[PDB]
C-alpha cells in the first residue's frame, strides 16, 4: 500500500508543450564520455601469453609439508606456469546443464526473490564450446527461434580469456564461483545487433564498475531523457 | 600540533574519548596511548605470549620535538583543510533499483523453462516481475546477518 | 624457418592445447631489477630511499660484429670479421607482434657483467580450434582463421654492419611507485 | 599433478593462478617459522631443492599472513575483497621482474602491479628482435653445390639504461633507532661476495665461491607508524 | 588473413532479406520470408594479439 | 613518565598479543558529528 | 653491499627502546626498561680502500 514515501507523479503538474498538426518539437542530448566498446577480438590466451620455447625462471611447489621443495620449470610443463594476471569474476556461470526462478537470484527466502539475470557483464550467458552451444542458465534471450531456441551472442571473447561457462576454480576446493582478484583482466559480454544502448545507473551511494549495463550498451547516470 | 602526523594516529576509533556533548560540561582529554608492532616472546613454560618491544617498535618521545609553551591566557591556533571527500547523500530513494521497469509491460527478453544440453527459453509477461532481468547486480554483502542467524 | 609449435595433448594438461609459432628471430630480455643494480647498488638505493618507481628507458646495441666461419688448418674451425654481413634488428614499438616479455622464463641477460647473454629464440602462443586426432581421443589446437601467423621478414627492419650501433628509447607510464618503507604498527591496532 | 590456486573446466585440465593476486603473500616469517604458500614462486633454489622467496613481512603485519582464517556466523580461509579494504602489496626484490603487459582485455581491476613483480603495463618496453640476415652460398660453375648459407654468427654488446623515479624517504620522529637494512643472508658464508669455499666451514661448495642469499632481498626495513 | 566478417547465420536461408519461403525447403515459413538471425550479430570477427 | 603497555596473553584473545606505549601527554579529541550541531 | 649500519647491541634485549623487562628473560631489571648499548655506538661502519 502507499506509504509517505510513495512518490506519485502527476505530468500534468509540469510545463509541457502543446503542439498542434503539423507542429514539431525536437529534443536534444549529449552523451557522457563512455568507455567504447571494442569492435575486435583477440588472438591470443592473456594465459598463453609467454614463450613456448623456453621454460620459467620460478619453481613451483614439488613436496609439500612443514619444509617444501620447489622444482624448476620445464618446457613441457605449461599448465603450472606462473601468471602475471589474474582471470575476472565469475559468479554463478554455470550452463542450463549445470544449472520456478532458477539462475542467479537475491531475496529473502526460496519463494521470495528477484532474478539477477544475465549476471555481471564480467561474464558470458551463451558461447561455442569447442564442440557444441553452451548456454548458461542466466542468459537472456533477444527473441526466440521456433517458447522455442533462443537468441543468443556468441562470447568467443570472453570463452578465450577463462570466462567461459562451466570454469571451475580450485582452491586447495573444486566451486565455480571467481573471486573479483586484484590484477583481474576479462573481457565484458560484446555489443551486439540488437543490444539496448544505455541504461540508467541507480543513483545509490555507491557503484562498482557500472559503465556498462547487463542488458547491453552503457550505464549513465544521466541517460537521455 | 602534529601536523607532519610524525606520532601514531588513535583518533578516529570510537573510543570514548570524546569531548563532552553539551556545552555545559567540562572536556577531560584522553591520555595519548599507541600500539606498536613486536617481537611476541613466550613467558616460559605456560605458554602465555607478550609482544616485547622489538627493532621495528616505534617508541616516540614527546619531548624530543619542538612545541610551544603557553602560559596562562595565552591562545594558539591550528588550522587544517579537508581533502576533498565524497559528499554524504542527505535523501533517500523512493525506488527499487531492481523495480526500475514498467510494471504494463513484459520483456522483450526471454529466460529459460527447460533446462539441459538443448534448453528451450520463454518469453517474459508481466504476470512475472520476479524474473525481470536487471541491467546492475546489487552491492557485496559479507556476513550481513542478524543475530537471531548467528 | 618459421616452425609450428603444436604438442599432443592426451598428470595434468592445460585446458586446451597450446599452439604457436617459433620464428627464426632472437630478442633482448632485460626484465629484471638485479640487471640494472648491483647489490652495493641496490643497497644503497633500498637504505637511501623510500619509493622507487621505472621513468625510461635506452637500450643500445653496439660493437656488432657479424662474424663468418671457415675451416680452420689441421681441423677446428676459425672465426673472421664480415663486412657484408648484416644484423636485422627490429623495435617493435607499435606492439605488432605478440608480446612474451614479462612471464618470468629462463630468458633474461646473465646476472653478471662479465657472462655473455645468449638472447632466446622469439616464439609465441596464438588461439586455434581443438581438434581430435580420430579414436584416439587425443586433442591438437590446429591453427584457423583466428590464428595470428606473425612473419616479421614481412616489415622494415635495421640492417647493421660490423660495428654498427642502434639505440631505442621508451618512456614509462605514470606508474604506481613501490613503497621501500616499512609499518611500525597494525592497521587493526591504530586505537 | 597441478597443486595451487588453478582454474579450468576439469581437475585434469586446469592452468596455475600461481602466484596469486600481488594482495596476498606465499612466504614469510611466522613467530617461530618461515612459512611458504601453496601458490609460492621460487626465484630459483638453494641445493629440486629449497626455494628462494621474499619475506613477506610487511603483508603479515597487515591480516594478509599466510593461513589466515576469515568467519562468518562459518570457517574458511577466503576473504572477500570487502568495501573499504587496505592490504599490502607484495614487496618488490632484488630479483624480481620489473614490468608485464597487461592483456588488453575489455576491462581490469588493480592491474598496476604484475603478479610475478614489476609494474603492469599496457605498453610495456617494445620487444627488440634480432636475427642475422642469411647469406647464400655460392652458386655456378663449381661442381653440383646446391643452395647454402654462410656460416654467420653475430656478437655485439648490449647496453641498457633505466631511470627510476625516487623518492625521498619518509620522516621519522622515534627515539630507538630504526631497524638496520640487514643485507640478505645466504645459505652459506655470505651473499654477493666471491669467497675461497674451501676456507669455510659449510659444505655449501656447490655454488663455487659465489653465492645468493636464501631469501630475496626485500628491503621495507625502516618502518613507520600508521 | 584476418577472419572473415562474415553476416550472421539464420535459422532458414538467410537474415535480413526478404526471401520467397515456398523458393527454399527451410521450415521457418512462420517468418513469411524476412529472417532473424539466430545468433546475435555481434562482430569481434578480427583479433590481435595480446 | 612514558609507560609500556604489554598484559599477557593466554574466552578469545588477540591474533598476538598488544603492546604498545603510553605517554604523559593529553590530546585533544573530537571526532563527533554532534559535537558541532545542536540537535536544532 | 656495504657493511649493514648496524644498531648498537645492548647487555638486555635491545637499546634505546623502552620495553618491559617481565616480558623478556634478560637480566637487566635494574635499568627498569630502558637500556643502553654495552658497546659505545662507534660508527665507522662502511668501508672502503687505501
Amino acid at each position: 500500500l502507499a506509504s509517505e514515501e510513495s512518490a506519485f507523479y502527476v505530468l500534468e503538474h509540469s510545463s509541457f508543450q502543446l503542439l498542434g498538426t503539423g507542429g514539431t518539437a525536437t529534443m536534444s542530448y549529449k552523451f557522457p564520455p563512455v568507455p567504447p566498446e571494442n569492435l575486435e577480438g583477440c588472438s591470443q590466451h592473456f594465459y598463453e601469453m609467454y614463450n613456448p620455447l623456453y621454460g620459467s625462471r620460478l619453481g613451483v611447489p614439488d613436496t609439500l609439508g612443514g619444509d617444501p621443495k620447489f622444482r624448476s620449470l620445464t618446457h613441457e610443463d605449461h599448465a603450472i606456469q606462473p601468471q602475471n594476471f589474474m582471470p575476472g569474476p565469475l559468479v554463478n556461470s554455470v550452463s542450463t546443464k549445470e544449472g520456478a526462478l532458477t539462475g542467479l537470484s537475491t531475496g529473502t527466502s526460496q519463494n521470495t526473490r528477484i532474478s539477477l539475470r544475465p549476471g555481471p557483464v564480467s561474464q558470458p550467458y551463451h558461447h561455442w564450446d569447442t564442440d557444441k552451444y553452451v548456454t548458461g542458465i542466466n542468459a537472456i534471450s533477444h527473441g526466440q527461434t521456433t517458447q522455442g531456441v533462443g537468441r543468443f551472442p556468441n562470447e568467443k571473447e570472453q570463452l578465450k580469456q577463462l570466462q567461459g561457462l562451466n570454469m571451475h576454480t580450485y582452491f586447495p576446493t573444486d566451486q565455480i564461483e571467481r573471486p573479483l582478484m586484484v590484477g583481474s583482466v576479462w573481457n565484458r559480454r560484446a555489443l551486439h545487433y540488437e543490444s539496448q544502448l544505455w541504461s540508467k545507473i541507480p543513483n545509490l551511494d555507491d557503484s562498482f564498475k557500472t559503465q556498462f549495463a547487463a542488458l547491453g550498451g552503457w550505464g549513465l547516470h544521466q541517460p537521455p531523457p | 600540533v602534529d601536523h607532519e602526523y610524525k606520532y601514531p594516529y588513535v583518533l578516529g576509533q570510537g573510543q570514548d574519548t570524546l569531548a563532552p556533548e553539551l556545552p555545559i560540561w567540562v572536556y577531560f582529554p584522553p591520555q595519548y596511548a599507541y600500539l606498536t608492532v613486536g617481537d611476541v616472546n613466550t613467558q616460559g613454560i605456560s605458554g602465555d605470549s607478550k609482544k616485547l618491544a622489538s627493532e621495528e617498535s616505534a617508541f616516540y618521545v614527546l619531548e624530543h620535538s619542538s612545541f610551544q609553551l603557553l602560559g596562562t591566557g595565552g591562545t594558539a591556533t591550528m588550522s587544517y583543510k579537508f581533502p576533498p571527500v565524497p559528499p554524504e547523500n542527505l535523501e533517500g530513494c523512493s525506488q527499487h533499483f531492481y523495480e526500475m521497469y514498467n510494471p504494463l509491460y513484459g520483456s522483450r527478453l526471454g529466460v529459460p523453462d527447460t533446462l539441459g544440453g538443448d534448453p528451450k527459453f520463454r518469453s517474459l509477461t508481466h504476470e512475472d516481475h520476479a524474473i525481470q532481468p536487471q541491467n546492475f547486480m546489487p552491492g557485496p554483502l559479507v556476513n550481513s546477518v542478524s543475530t537471531k542467524e548467528g | 624457418h618459421y616452425k609450428v609449435f603444436s604438442p599432443a595433448a592426451s598428470k595434468v594438461c592445460t585446458i586446451s592445447p597450446i599452439m604457436g609459432y617459433s620464428t627464426p628471430w632472437r630478442y633482448l630480455d632485460f626484465n629484471a631489477l638485479n640487471l640494472f643494480f648491483s647489490p652495493l647498488e641496490f643497497q644503497h638505493l633500498i637504505e637511501n630511499y623510500g619509493s622507487i618507481a621505472p621513468d625510461a628507458l635506452t637500450v643500445t646495441i653496439s660493437e656488432i660484429a657479424v662474424k663468418d666461419v671457415t675451416d680452420k688448418t689441421g681441423g677446428g674451425v676459425q672465426v673472421t670479421d664480415s663486412t657484408t654481413g648484416r644484423l636485422c634488428m627490429l623495435v617493435d614499438h607499435e606492439y605488432k607482434y605478440p608480446y612474451v616479455l614479462g612471464q618470468g622464463q629462463d630468458t633474461l641477460a646473465p646476472e653478471l657483467p662479465i657472462w655473455v647473454y645468449f638472447p632466446p629464440q622469439y616464439a609465441y602462443l596464438t588461439v586455434g580450434d581443438v581438434n581430435t586426432q580420430g579414436i584416439s581421443g587425443d586433442s591438437k589446437k590446429l591453427a584457423s582463421e583466428e590464428s595470428a601467423f606473425y612473419v616479421l621478414e614481412h616489415s622494415s627492419f635495421q640492417l647493421l654492419g660490423t660495428g654498427g650501433t642502434a639505440t631505442m628509447s621508451y618512456k614509462f607510464p605514470p606508474v604506481p611507485p613501490e613503497n621501500l618503507e616499512g609499518c611500525s604498527q597494525h592497521f587493526y591496532e591504530m586505537y | 599433478a597441478l597443486t595451487g590456486l588453478s582454474t579450468g573446466t576439469s581437475q585434469n585440465t586446469r592452468i596455475s593462478l600461481r602466484p596469486g593476486p600481488v594482495s596476498q603473500p606465499y612466504h614469510h616469517w611466522d613467530t617461530d617459522k618461515y612459512v611458504t604458500g601453496i601458490n609460492a614462486i621460487s626465484h630459483g633454489q638453494t641445493t629440486q631443492g629449497v626455494g628462494r622467496f621474499p619475506n613477506e613481512k610487511e603483508q603479515l603485519k597487515q591480516l594478509q599472513g599466510l593461513n589466515m582464517h576469515t568467519y562468518f556466523p562459518t570457517d574458511q580461509i577466503e576473504r572477500p575483497l570487502m568495501v573499504g579494504s587496505v592490504w599490502n602489496r607484495r614487496a618488490l626484490h632484488y630479483e624480481s621482474q620489473l614490468w608485464s603487459k597487461i592483456p588488453n582485455l575489455d576491462d581490469s581491476f588493480k592491474t598496476q602491479f604484475a603478479a610475478l613483480g614489476g609494474w603492469g603495463l599496457h605498453q610495456p618496453p617494445p620487444q627488440i628482435f634480432l636475427k642475422i640476415l642469411p647469406q647464400s652460398g655460392p652458386i655456378g660453375g663449381i661442381k653440383s653445390m646446391g643452395i647454402t648459407t654462410l656460416v654467420q654468427y653475430a656478437v655485439g654488446i648490449m647496453t641498457v639504461t633505466m631511470t627510476f623515479k625516487l623518492g625521498p624517504r619518509k620522516a621519522t620522529g622515534r627515539w630507538n633507532p630504526q631497524p638496520g637494512v640487514y643485507p640478505p643472508h645466504a645459505a652459506g658464508h655470505l651473499p654477493y661476495v666471491l669467497y675461497d669455499p674451501t676456507a669455510t666451514d659449510a659444505k655449501q661448495h656447490h655454488r663455487h665461491g659465489y653465492e645468493k642469499p636464501e631469501e630475496l632481498w626485500t628491503a621495507k626495513s625502516r618502518v613507520h607508524p600508521l
